[PDB]
DNA sequence: CCCTGGAGAATCCCGGTGCCGAGGCCGCTCAATTGGTCGTAGACAGCTCTAGCACCGCTTAAACGCACGTACGCGCTGTCCCCCGCGTTTTAACCGCCAAGGGGATTACTCCCTAGTCTCCAGGCACGTGTCAGATATATACATCCTGTTCTAGAGCGGCCGCC
DNA sequence: GGCGGCCGCTCTAGAACAGGATGTATATATCTGACACGTGCCTGGAGACTAGGGAGTAATCCCCTTGGCGGTTAAAACGCGGGGGACAGCGCGTACGTGCGTTTAAGCGGTGCTAGAGCTGTCTACGACCAATTGAGCGGCCTCGGCACCGGGATTCTCCAGGG
């Protein structure tokens, strides 16, 4: 979460940083696959065929 | 309280699909999404109602909602 | 009862949709409004038990859980749409995703 | 024995016709010849007539 | 004569009707058992398996694969197809959360 | 013991898909099904290995596999 | 299960009949959705587009 | 029809406010820590014996492979109607603000039935066994699917007839 | 006398229909193998008793959600323009359906042996429990600073028009 906050260059840890920390790590993704995180959203990924 | 299923507006479902990375949104997805949300709420709120009736309380707390989400494999953090 | 009754911009579809996808995917705030969802929750709860109240935080937790579940369902629906060589989602894709999920 | 032995026009009879089901075998004893498998089953049934 | 020459699909329907009502195990017992042994060899070299343990593993794997094939076929019909594809399996695993 | 992933033969996968009501079966989906089965076995058998190691046993019983499948929401009856 | 066994002209309860009884009832199917049944198979249902 | 130069608008980096939630501090008190003391679950040693590992005959249904073709996967075209971007005018959302009154939270008096024994006994479990429904077996028999032959409808062609 | 229009004739093909094909639905014959009844226990729950403790209920309290407003600017909704895409349709093809030849190992039955899980003692540290104590976790208050907000400016990627 601190690494994700530094990528966003924020000092305080917000729930977006925690959600990014959980979803970015594959081990944490498998551990918390059935886990819903409030105020966090999802990963900002775009499918390959979506871009024109 | 009647016709409260239309409270979830069409651009609200459009924005929810935009959060999910949906390219194009059909006009028939809104009624189906409202029905799916109604079924999910009719499950979760009923489970929370049973949780509240068990504890001899008249209003439902967020902890009972957390328990009702956790028992179906959809655990929620932060409440 | 007693009554008788110069050139505009003209953005093509898809680019602004991807712009909104990028804006809301990196965003944090809640998309669904508070009081319509709360009123829907009360209307659903009144069918099971009358004279029931919900606190603000319980409504908050229900709203965030429902938003996350619907976002995951829309992600699966879009994945099935690209899987079906399409960019437009259909309600049958939602039904297929619910059937695969077991609900 | 062999690969082709039939009294009529043979279809590579094995002592059973290959490529056919088991309910088509006949074990009668008559005059059997080969003739290059009835000249390559009449040169592929008149080149698929 | 000519052969009967069943059209593609009829024997498929016959096999579907036969196996959907029969409870016999389709996977052969010994190859699945030996696959289980080499998989468990990566975790424990000195290990043994009971026969009923292999039976339970075979039944669970068969049911999971049959459910995955059902989801794959339904996704194929959703995608205007009748032939199951690996990308349909990937989609079914991703929706179920196992991918 | 090597190359036992080919022990799940082509007609076995054919019969497995026929049980699931599949009309047409591709030629490339056998390897994908073998990989999916390998992943599922590498999860379940590893869980049973951990159960047997905690159970002070060197033989994997059917019961350990039963709760190994139960803990992942895939409970099996009859063993 | 007895109803399914009478539908199959059987007077002994077999795990196929138990699987049919579980999956035929909607409440039992939803309750036992995460349940694997040994020697039971699945329902003999065929899709509409699969018929010739 | 494709490549390249110029500009409209959503988006990104940055200067200044400040503010309201986050960080640090004061007690202190209630949960965390120390020592002893037993019942007791657990670590360890010897027996065993019933189920699993390895190899062997064999035979036979299961499986690899090659020949052929027709349902279906995939590439390509249009279109039109379904959805999106934006102008405009309603429309209810959120914060601002006020009481209310059921209702969560806390404290205490009391009371039944649940923790824990004693004894036993009648329902539950291990073992033995007659038995009654399921499976193997096979001619007979369904049973629908595939295919060959014929029926009838449709379009093309040619002969006949009236008109200029 | 030449030609357009009309009607009869023969060609062609879609499709209803009947016959052959092969894998299952049944009708006994008989094996057979667990199914359930009986028996003999015997091991766990029930009658009865002792004691006590956590909730049922009453009271308080203070707290927090519901109703209920104006306001105001974000946005839902209606509608016009239009635009790119879902799907019907058509064509290419290849690659997967169907079928047996042939090989090849799956499985039934058998035999030997030890790998090791229950089983029974045995002895031993270990954790719940009872005095005795004690020290920073947390409610709350003081302080403070990171980024929401508000604009200002800007690079910066994107669409429209001109040229080859």
């Amino acid at each position: 979460a601190g690494n994700a906050a530094r990528d966003n260059k924020k000092t305080r840890i917000i729930p977006r940083h925690l959600q990014l920390a959980v979803r970015n790590d594959e081990e944490l993704n498998k551990l918390l696959g059935r886990v819903t995180i409030a105020q966090g959203g999802v990963l900002p990924n775009i499918q390959s065929v979506l871009l024109p | 309280l009647r016709d409260n299923i239309q409270g979830i507006t069409k651009p609200a479902i459009r924005r929810l699909a935009r959060r999910g990375g949906v390219k194009r949104i059909s006009g028939l997805i809104y009624e189906e999404t409202r029905g799916v949300l109604k079924v999910f709420l009719e499950n979760v709120i009923r489970d929370a109602v049973t949780y509240t009736e068990h504890a001899k309380r008249k209003t439902v707390t967020a902890m009972d909602v957390v328990y009702a989400l956790k028992r179906q494999g959809r655990t929620l953090y932060g409440f | 009862r007693q009554s008788t009754g110069k050139k505009p911009h003209r953005y093509r579809p898809g680019t602004v949709a991807l712009r909104e996808i990028r804006r809301y995917q990196k965003s944090t705030e809640l998309l669904i409004r508070k009081l319509p969802f709360q009123r829907l929750v009360r209307e659903i709860a009144q069918d099971f038990k009358t004279d029931l109240r919900f606190q603000s935080s319980a409504v908050m937790a229900l709203q965030e859980a429902s938003e996350a579940y619907l976002v995951a369902l829309f992600e699966d629906t879009n994945l099935a749409a690209i899987h079906a060589k399409r960019v437009t989602i259909m309600p049958k894709d939602i039904q297929l995703a619910r059937r695969i999920r077991g609900e | 024995g062999g690969r082709c032995l039939a009294f009529h026009g043979p279809l590579m009879y094995e002592a059973h016709y290959q490529g056919w089901k088991s309910s088509w075998d006949e074990w009668v004893g008559y005059d059997r010849i080969r003739a290059y498998n009835e000249e390559n089953i009449a040169m592929k049934k008149r080149l698929a007539n």
